RNA sequence: CGCUGAAAGCAUCUAAGCGGGAAGCACGCUUCAAGAUAAGGGUUCCCACAGGAGUGUUCCUGGUAAGGUCCCCGAGAGAUG
RNA sequence: CUCGAUGUCGGCUCGUCGCAUCCUGGGGCUGGAGUCGGUCCCAAGGGUUGGGCUGUUCGCCCAUUAAAGCGGCACGCGAGCUGGGUUCAGAACGUCGUGAGACAGUUCGGUCCCUAUCCGCUGCGCGCGGAGGAAUCUUGAGAAGGGCUGUCUUUAGUACGAG
RNA sequence: GAGGGAAACAGCCCAGAUCAUCAGCUAAGGCCCCUAAGUGGUGACUCAGUGGGAAAGGAUGUGGAGUUGCGUAGACAACCA
């Protein structure tokens, strides 16, 4: 998981959530996890 | 709630108590329970049916409107059918065997093999050395119950290894190419 | 000349409040004003006019957003690393008595009377409290139209 | 909370066996005497289980009234030493009950527990193992000296807490998981593998170890 | 620094009226 | 890392809820501790003294009980206490 | 701000705090066969060596170690120590100046006091109170300490890998 | 250059102390308690303890106001070729 300031959609599936106040990135691929940090 | 305002049937020799807040479902296969989050309501629509109700259109009304029904259909679902969940485990010398409808015992690649109790609603049931499933009329203890087996010993992306779901589409890469 | 109370000219009574579901600022402004005697005509900030004060259920004090695992009390022992913590849930909880003390102290003035006053404030957690012989009369908490 | 079996003994010295591997081995001897039930602690009556026991040999111009009509409630003769047993099984003792050396067995670990020995004023490089400064190099008058014992205007002061000379010894100490070596009950002697603290003919508690053993 | 800003930070409160000596 | 699951007919660890999850947090272990003036609790012992003033007895003197201290012999204690 | 004085480098002693984590604990992603790594999330409980050179900090090196963390505290700590460096008067060298002399150039030598009043802190007593006076045994609000880690054996040459 | 406000706080805000007063009205600032006066009335917004510090940048947070494409010729999802 990527921890960064700037979370952005970097594939088509990935998807965009906010959980537990916290901007998050969910995909299929394990490499474009993210989150806002 | 799109969810939320389509009905739940009740079937055949299921009983649906709605005792204001606090709901009891009784079906063949046990007894489930649950309470409703305050702002929402749920009626009999003429005792053949369940309709839940939100009392404002804002979104905790409607979030929590499509939560109560689609958590009472999982009930009444499963205390008229139950709920079945097939794992199957891959890898050498890797085996699953059954002291019973709620005792199993998992050789993953350990030391030593490792013992799986059931809750009183969970029962095992394996049919191969490879393949087991598990069943109960909870959803969500099922649900659990799966998701600790396979952490027991997760797929890998090197030769899927673990305890797998039936239709779980493994990831896989190769290491030394 | 304006009146002024002599020593134990005002009689003090004996309140009980039931923390049902109340929240624990309404209590503790309520509890500090009944200790320091401020619905009294005949109060004094010199002399001790107020009532004693018997909360019970204080188990049960309502809190208001996430206040009961983010609203946090600490305190420190004098020396490094002395602090503990704790959040205001755990002390309802565990010592629902010392978290009633700590908001009804907050709010009164920092006085010797204020700490004799203090003592007169009773807490308990459960539903029961040991002072019938004190015969505390139910004290309702309401508000005054405009 | 937890089962704990106890006795009250002296501590009468020190010597030395080998066991059955011919090796050598300290031991205490603890006159482990008899002990006699004065008072059972109830959460009914007390809020906690406990059980007093009395032991020691006290004289009969010695013992008060209070003490002679507490003694004479639990039924048994006059005991110079009380010490509590913080045990959970209290209940299975009986008012006056005997208990002997042998409640413990050959091979049981043991906590024991007594007052260490004194040492008056102590200074820092003794009760508190500080290194001092040298002895040449023009080290001035400070060869035993605690140091610093701060920092500067921020704090300016001496934390709390800080390690100085002070009066060491005479404290309750705990010395835990000596194994007993023997038991010999028609004498009351209890032979255990260690040192314990305190000086010869102190008190000693010997209880159950109360984390088992190794 | 710290200090510094909230000692500038001061003057937002409500009696004064966005002044302070020392800003 | 999850389970169930909407808002958003799907999905989602989350919005309702539940589970795992570190030498960290709080306990467990050891020690101090009711000046904790909130001055605690158990058990046991001693007992309704005397004489004055008095202004509800009040309060002040005096001899004691249970008990303790001084003094003396010491150390397992200790600068002195 | 302090010139009717706030003593200025390094070591010694004693610590305490932050986490921007060196080790140990946990987890993601890996460009993660295994073995290992490298990233960056958690995490400050404990631990974090001895020497050669130099007054040194720094730095280099030797031998280890699970590791030899980074910083704050008047670049912590001289009414605690050290005086080797710095920054007094002596002297010499180089350079500069006609000269007296000058030099963040170098070199050898070179005085550093304090019986603790207050707070602070480590210990130890006396008093009074604890609604009668005592003797014993206690509860624990709360406080403190403690919390490190290696190697080998075995699982097993098992899993993995073409070896 | 006192008094009131600004937690404290020469330079900011209110206001220039002739003395007395156990009278009244106000200024700035305030009215749950500390702390004098409203836990004021009515309508919205916030759920971050934001309020009660901060940037580039980032984000299906949430309310409101537009413009515009498509849509019972049947839209967007979900489900069979
Ligand atoms: C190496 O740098 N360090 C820090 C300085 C220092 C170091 C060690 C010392 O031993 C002395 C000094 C300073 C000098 C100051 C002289 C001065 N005088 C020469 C004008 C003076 O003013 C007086 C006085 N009576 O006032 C003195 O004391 C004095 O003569 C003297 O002796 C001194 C010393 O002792
Ligand atoms: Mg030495
Ligand atoms: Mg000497
Ligand atoms: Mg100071
Ligand atoms: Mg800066
Ligand atoms: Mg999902
Ligand atoms: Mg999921
Ligand atoms: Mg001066
Ligand atoms: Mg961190
Ligand atoms: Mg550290
Ligand atoms: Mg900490
Ligand atoms: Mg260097
Ligand atoms: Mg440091
Ligand atoms: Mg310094
Ligand atoms: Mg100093
Ligand atoms: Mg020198
Ligand atoms: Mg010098
Ligand atoms: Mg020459
Ligand atoms: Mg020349
Ligand atoms: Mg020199
Ligand atoms: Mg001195
Ligand atoms: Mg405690
Ligand atoms: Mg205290
Ligand atoms: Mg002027
Ligand atoms: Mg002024
Ligand atoms: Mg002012
Ligand atoms: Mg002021
Ligand atoms: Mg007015
Ligand atoms: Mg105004
Ligand atoms: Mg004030
Ligand atoms: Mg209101
Ligand atoms: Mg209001
Ligand atoms: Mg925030
Ligand atoms: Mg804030
Ligand atoms: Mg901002």
């Amino acid at each position: 998981m990527k921890v960064q300031p700037s979370v952005k959609k970097i594939c088509d599936k990935c998807k965009v959530i906010r959980r537990h106040g916290r901007v998050m990135v969910i995909c299929d691929n394990p490499r474009h996890k993210q989150r806002q940090g | 709630s799109r969810i939320g305002r389509l009905p739940i049937a009740v079937p055949s020799g299921v009983e649906v108590k709605l005792d204001g807040q606090y709901v009891e479902v009784k079906g063949p296969k046990g007894t489930l329970n649950f309470t409703v989050r305050e702002p929402i309501t749920v009626s009999k629509n003429d005792e053949g049916a369940i309709l839940v109700e939100r009392p404002d259109d804002e979104r905790e009304n409607r979030s929590l409107h499509g939560l109560t029904r689609t958590l009472i259909n999982n009930m009444v679902i499963g205390v008229t059918e139950g709920y079945e969940k097939k794992l199957e485990i891959q890898g050498v010398g890797y085996r699953v065997l059954s002291k019973g409808p709620k005792q199993l015992e998992f050789n993953l690649g350990f030391s030593h093999p490792v013992i799986v109790d059931a809750p009183e609603g969970i029962t095992f049931a394996v049919e191969n050395p490879t393949k087991f499933s598990v069943q109960g009329i909870d959803k969500q203890v099922v649900g659990e119950t799966a998701a600790n087996i396979r952490k027991i010993r997760k797929p890998e992306p090197y030769k899927g290894k673990g305890v797998r779901y039936e239709g779980e589409n493994v990831r896989r890469k190769v290491g030394k190419a | 000349t304006t009146y002024s109370p002599k020593a134990g000219e005002v009689q003090r009574k004996w309140y009980v409040i039931d923390a049902e579901d109340i929240v624990l600022g309404r209590l503790a402004t309520t509890a500090a004003n009944l200790l320091r005697g401020k619905h009294k005509p005949q109060y004094a900030p010199h002399i001790d006019t107020g009532d004693f004060v018997v909360v019970v259920n204080a188990s049960k004090i309502a809190l208001t957003g996430k206040k009961a695992t983010d609203s946090l009390r600490y305190d420190h022992s004098g020396r490094p690393g002395g602090l503990r913590v704790t959040s205001i849930g755990e002390m309802l909880a565990k010592n629902p008595r010392r978290a009633v003390e700590r908001a009804v102290w907050g709010m009164m003035p920092k006085n010797k009377l204020s700490r004799q006053q203090l003592k007169k404030l009773k807490v308990y957690g459960g539903p029961e409290h040991p002072h019938a012989a004190q015969n505390p009369q139910p004290y309702e908490i309401t508000q005054i139209a405009q | 909370e937890r089962t704990v079996k106890g006795v009250l003994g002296t501590k009468l010295g020190m010597t030395q066996l080998w066991d059955e591997h011919n090796r050598l081995v300290p031991v205490t001897v603890i006159q482990a005497g008899p002990c006699v039930v004065t008072q059972v602690r109830t959460p009914e009556t007390d809020g906690y289980s406990a059980v007093q026991l009395g032991y020691g040999a006290v004289k009969a111009k010695n013992v008060t009234k209070p003490e002679a009509g507490h003694f004479e409630k639990a039924g048994v003769t006059p005991r110079r030493h009380l010490v509590e047993l913080r045990t959970a099984d209290a209940s299975e003792y009986t008012l006056g009950q005997e208990i002997a050396a042998d409640v413990f067995s050959e091979s049981d670990f043991v906590d024991v527990t007594g007052t260490s020995k004194g040492k008056g004023t102590a200074g820092v490089m003794k009760r508190h193992g500080f290194g001092g400064l040298r002895a040449t190099h023009g080290v001035h008058r400070k060869h035993r000296s605690p140091g610093s014992i701060g920092g500067c205007s921020t704090p300016g002061k001496v934390i709390k807490g800080l390690r100085m000379a002070g009066r060491m010894g005479v404290e309750r100490v705990t010395v835990q998981n000596l194994q007993v070596h023997s038991v010999d009950a028609e004498r009351g002697i209890m032979l255990v593998r260690g040192a314990v603290p305190g000086p010869k003919g102190s008190l000693l508690v010997v209880r159950s170890a109360a984390k088992k053993a190794a | 620094g710290k200090t510094g800003r909230k000692r500038r930070a001061r003057r937002k409160k409500g009696a004064n009226h966005g002044k302070r000596p020392n800003a």
